[PDB]
């Protein structure tokens, strides 16, 4: 599917099938301030192509949504690129929400976790954060439902951490995905086998970058890559693009080339040699 | 935080 831009969605609901051919949001995606919603609303609305966010993800005051598992049932990673202070998911202020059910979150490959203030919200001490985030210190997951709930699982890899039992579960009828400890944040197949070390969270087939359902590090041409290599250009911390793509969005911030990255503008002590988009350093002041 | 807090307070202090 499409790369979609950063999104900001308030008040109506219309905008939001903006995302319905969107694989990748390549920025944070806002909803909030959702008061005509009801449960209606939202029985028939789902992107199941979304895999993935660069930025965060932010759900504030969304009246009528009960559960994410319709909503992002596909959404494997959050890469944090950019953070809402220090988290890479919010959920706040969330009404009606009983559940997240995110079931295909595999990753969160910086930042935290903020959910708080969710009256009804359930489902909470059933996930392992561990297995998503290399930090949950910095977790903030307070005044919900489920500070007494009664969150009922599946047959699940239930676990002990610290002298915790989590049984590892986001609804009734999802438990969390687990993979071997060798395959480290890689991801596996349901028979065990590890997906490529250049994937992130899952694949389609075991030991191949191009079954990946996202990558560790650069995706080009349906591949997963360590760095990109000539004569393409690092863009968003996430994929290849060449040349004429980091031309054509300067034409269209006006985008420059530095440090084999297509950027939103020239670092302190650069100024932009016109004819070829490449930040210059500056021998003396900066004009 | 209560900057986190202080953020969404400070929001609802705009026009719909
Ligand atoms: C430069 O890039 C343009 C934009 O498309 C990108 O490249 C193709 C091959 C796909 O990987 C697509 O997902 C990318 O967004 C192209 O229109 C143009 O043909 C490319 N030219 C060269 C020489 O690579
Ligand atoms: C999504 O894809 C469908 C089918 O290709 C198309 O009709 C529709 O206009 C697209 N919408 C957006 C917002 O990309
Ligand atoms: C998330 O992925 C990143 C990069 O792939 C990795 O460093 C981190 O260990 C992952 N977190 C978990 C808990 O898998
Ligand atoms: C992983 O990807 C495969 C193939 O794309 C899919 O069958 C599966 O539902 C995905 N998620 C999990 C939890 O394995």
């Amino acid at each position: 599917g499409e790369v979609c831009p950063g999104m900001d969605i308030r008040n109506n609901l219309t905008r939001l099938h903006e995302l319905e051919n969107c694989s990748v949001i390549e920025g944070h995606l806002q909803i909030l301030l959702m008061f005509k919603t009801r449960p209606e609303d939202f029985r028939d609305l789902s992107f199941p192509k979304l895999i993935m966010i660069t930025d965060y993800l932010l759900l504030f005051r969304v009246y009528g949504l009960e559960s994410l598992k319709d909503l992002f049932p596909n959404l494997t990673v959050i890469r944090g690129s950019r953070l809402f202070f220090n988290y890479a998911l919010v959920i706040f202020e969330m009404v009606h929400l009983k559940e997240l059910g995110l079931y295909n979150l595999m990753n969160i490959t910086r930042g935290s976790v903020r959910i708080e203030k969710n009256n009804e919200l359930c489902y909470l001490a059933t996930i392992d954060w561990s297995r998503i985030l290399d930090s949950v210190e910095d977790n903030h997951i307070v005044l919900n439902k489920d500070d007494e709930c009664g969150d009922i699982c599946p047959n699940c890899p239930a676990t002990v951490i610290n002298g915790q039992f989590v049984e590892r579960c986001w609804t009734h009828s999802h438990c969390q995905k687990v993979c071997p400890t060798i395959c480290k944040s890689h991801g596996c197949t349901a028979e065990g086998l590890c997906c490529h070390s250049e994937c992130l969270g899952n694949c389609s087939q075991p030991d191949d970058p191009t079954k990946c359902v996202a990558c560790r590090n650069f995706y080009l041409d349906g591949r997963c890559v360590e760095t990109c290599p000539p004569p393409y250009y690092h863009f968003q911390d996430w994929r290849c693009v060449n040349f004429s793509f980091c031309q054509d969005l300067h034409h269209k911030h006006q985008y420059v080339i530095h440090n084999n990255k297509c950027i939103p503008e020239c670092p302190s002590g650069y100024t932009m040699n016109s004819s070829n988009l490449l930040c210059t350093p500056c021998l003396g002041p900066c004009p | 935080e209560s900057s986190f807090r202080k953020t969404f307070e400070d929001y609802l202090h705009n026009v719909v």
